[PDB]
RNA sequence: GCUCGCCGGAAGACCAAGGGUUCCUGUCCAACGUUAAUCGGGGCAGGGUGAGUCGACCCCUAAGGCGAGGCCGAAAGGCGUAGUCGAUGGGAAACAGGUUAAUAUUCCUGUACUUGGUGUUACUGCGAAGGGGGGACGGAGAAGGCUAUGUUGGCCGGGCGACGGUUGUCCCGGUUUAAGCGUGUAGGCUGGUUUUCCAGGCAAAUCCGGAAAAUCAAGGCUGAGGCGUGAUGACGAGGCACUACGGUGCUGAAGCAACAAAUGCCCUGCUUCCAGGAAAAGCCUCUAAGCAUCAGGUAACAUCAAAUCGUACCCCAAACCGACACGGUGGUCAGGUAGAGAAUACCAAGGCGCUUGAGAGAACUCGGGUGAAGGAACUAGGCAAAAUGGUGCCGUAACUUCGGGAGAAGGCACGCUGAUAUGUAGGUGAGGUCCCUCGCGGAUGGAGCUGAAAUCAGUCGAAGAUACCAGCUGGCUGCAACUGUUUAUUAAAAACACAGCACUGUGCAAACACGAAAGUGGACGUAUACGGUGUGACGCCUCCCGGUGCCGGAAGGUUAAUU
RNA sequence: AGGACCGAACCGACUAAUGAAAAAUUAGCGGAUGACUUGUGGCUGGGGGUGAAAGGCCAAUCAAACCGGGAGAUAGCU
């Protein structure tokens, strides 16, 4: 049975990758949340 | 144009294996270790220069380093860079 | 002509072809092509605009000649072709200087037909003059509301309209839809008749067909639920109110032009 | 190690994606492995991924994204021009053999190619953000030419049978060879060459386009395959020396022909249809500003250059997505016998026996086999089973929209051997002989090879479409015309859609829809169009305006802000 | 020629019996040149999308997704 995750590495990257978080501000907003909580993976990014 | 010390920088060590030693006595193929930033012109520089002999070519790859666990913590090894130099027939390196 | 098709399939049996031999058997003009790409009827949002558009076949844009201002020099009709972007029939003409240009093909013409745009140019089936010279009473089409703009009205397969009259700087037209509207004398018009005057007789005779033109299927606001449409819900078949749109306006009579800019130039509304 | 069994259009081989060391070697067996474990995709250590030509990167663009200015918006921000990104598409170049425990079109051996610089001598119009060409394109169908590949014969090597026979029309194995370079064929497309002029190609153009005129019928482009070379080479069945029983070193015959043949190539071709079928760069070409006897261009020759990143391993799975060593997952490769076949059966190459076993042979459950007599009596219901099942030929009703119905129904033949005919009809096609504008040519010729289908005669069986495979049929009737779609995971239908019909709106800055707007779709469409609603092939058809809606009217009554 | 026929791949899911499986199995079943199917990438966002329409689907969640916040909502009820 096709299982909702179908992983592809570019896709992921585009969508929550870092760049992609940068370019909007609700997404930067994410990343300055995620730094203050401590996250040590900031990103979806390798 | 290479500059000395970069080319005294780059070269990390010689790499002793079984493989090694094969290229070594058969290819007359030296295998070392180098800077991971090491472009292959330069490699082939230092080797002239430093070891004092002609090349024919360098191959490069790039080694992944192995993720192993001391006891319950993991940890990565680095990444480093192999060169397999070939040298021009008759070259005898010490 | 029109073909009825011989019924060895359901779905073949009710189809009527309309066959136009003289059509050009070809690849199209390449220099007046250029890409035009499918839309699925939705916007730069992204959102649906327009329902039951969607898929149909890839189709080129060729570069319909609309404006038609290459006056006094004569064209001569090297082919009719097929163009999948409109109901009419297009006409490659070749101009004396060299120059290429797609028309609409008009009623008459055929390959050899020579055409010519201008004040002087005669009055002739494919000839294109200002509504001032032409004579009242004659059908045109291919009109231009604006001086200069371009033809827009009657470019269907088998439209034409009216000069009905000319009072000063104006002329007034009988439209297709029956509407009788002023404009310019000054903007251009082409005589005759636009070509493919059969091509209402076709029928699709199945569903394929109509998607193969871009169209998806409908489905009507009753079979709906009330979330959905206005008409929809109800125990079985029921429908106990006014018909109306998706986004509940009347759909049966109510009229919905607005616009108070143009009044003037409406003559009589159609009937 | 020897037997047995299973897969073999896969349960084999190679990739992408995804994983990220799982690869190989040594070592250990606490835990993990549904048991044991000396084993492991487990633990620990070490090793392993070599590129100018493969891929990424790079040049070009699609859908789309971002977007200087800009337009719009309380703010945040939205849209969008110039631009710039974005493959899943376009764009230069490598093949064969050998080698590792583990990489290889990457190492080695041989033989190649590419496109840049730089320098050269030789020549002499070069030059783009611009013009033109090209790239550049659909579905289906049909062949013909081919090859991959396979079969047989020939050849070469080996063999002479654990049991009757087996020196022959006997048995086993092998019989392979690339890119590149030369040739330019089967075939496809197109008339060429020169001259003159011209409101066209945002300017110019010697280019394209268009007009004339002259002259010759061959000109060019394309093109699989074959042939030659590449190759006195490599590989080569197996023989022979050493042996850490893993292997290593030497050596090495023949290496031909015919037939058959793809869904692969010629073919981005041809024929045809309507539903009318990317873009841009690379590439070719034209000039402009320019420069002007310099640069730049093309000409060979020399030299330098090709960086960087990926390359292990799994990849229909025990390594990816499924919590698991548990169903899903795109591409490429496609042997033999039978067969229409990529179905099916048995096999090859190759890979496996599914990580608990041993007994026993109660009930009951599951999955199967057979069953006297009856044959739907079962049951809500013939549910399920049973049955039918192929090719050829004969034959086939009502009704019909004349296409159908129809494989209607129902029947007959079917194996093997011999003869017709030491293998026919056909297919292929060598020598020889003739022609020739000479070649991959044309005629004639028929050797050899292959080879159905039929008829007649015989013959065995209970049975010849013998296994696997492979329609049950007919009669009346409701609904829906039909092919389609649907409740992912209790509903596949009479529900939705449908072609068709009707009403209604909409004159283009269209109606309408998404948007505080800008704008976008509608549509690069224009009433033979688009939107909305209902009905729903086809046939015959299809009173009431009082009520509520809508449309039109505006004489009077009433009536806001305002005053 | 065909939204033509029989039929593998491929797509589905009508009947049947039966956790390895949070929808599968085997045996049969429908379509199988098209209103087909499929890979890669892209777009549509929550009273919003998409919908051949079933209130279907929108990450095992849908008559209004999920995450966090108002928030210790309120609970004449247990």
């Amino acid at each position: 049975m096709k299982r909702t995750f179908q992983p592809s590495v570019l896709k992921r990257n585009r969508s929550h990758g870092f760049r992609a978080r940068m370019a909007t501000k609700n997404g930067r907003q994410v990343l300055a949340r995620r730094r203050a909580k401590g996250r040590a993976r900031l990103t979806v990014s390798k | 144009m290479i500059r000395e010390e970069r080319l005294l920088k780059v070269l990390r060590a010689p790499h002793v294996s079984e493989k090694a030693s094969t290229a070594m006595e058969k290819s007359n193929t030296i295998v070392l270790k180098v800077a991971k930033d090491a472009t292959k012109a330069e490699i082939k520089a230092a080797v002239q220069k430093l070891f004092e002999v002609e090349v024919e070519v360098v191959n490069t790859l790039v080694v992944k380093g192995k993720v192993k666990r001391h006891g319950q913590r993991i940890g990565r090894r680095s990444d480093w860079k192999k060169a397999y130099v070939t040298l021009k027939e008759g070259q005898n390196l010490d | 002509a029109v073909v009825k098709c011989k019924p060895t399939s359901p779905g073949r049996r009710h189809v009527v072809k309309v066959v136009n031999p003289e059509l050009h058997k070809g690849k199209p003009f390449a220099p007046l092509l250029e890409k035009n790409s499918k839309s699925g009827g939705r916007n730069n949002n992204g959102r649906i605009t327009t329902r039951h558009i969607g898929g149909g076949h890839k189709q080129a844009y060729r570069i319909v000649d609309f404006k038609r201002n290459k006056d006094g020099i004569p064209a001569v009709v090297e082919r009719l072709e097929y163009d999948p972007n409109r109901s009419a029939n297009i006409a490659l003409v070749l101009y004396k200087d060299g120059e290429r240009r797609y028309i609409l093909a008009p009623k008459g013409l055929k390959a050899g037909d020579q055409i010519q745009s201008g004040v002087d140019a005669a009055i002739k089936p494919g000839n294109t003059l200002p509504m001032r010279n032409i004579p009242v009473g004659s059908t045109v089409h291919n009109v231009e509301m604006k001086p200069g703009k371009g033809g827009q009205l009657a470019r269907s397969a088998g439209t034409y309209v009216q000069i009905v009259a000319r009072d000063g700087a104006y002329v007034t037209l009988r439209l297709r839809s029956g509407e009788m509207r002023k404009v310019e004398a000054d903007c251009r018009a082409t005589l005759g008749e636009v070509g493919n005057a059969e091509h209402m007789l076709r029928v699709l005779g199945k569903a394929g067909a109509a998607r193969w033109r871009g169209v998806r299927p409908t489905v009507r606001g009753t079979a709906m639920n009330p979330v959905d449409h206005p008409h929809g819900g109800g125990e079985g078949r029921n429908f106990g109110k006014h018909p109306v749109t998706p986004w509940g306006v009347q759909t049966k009579g109510k009229k919905t032009r607005s616009n108070k800019r143009t009044d003037k130039f409406i003559v009589r509304r159609r009937s």
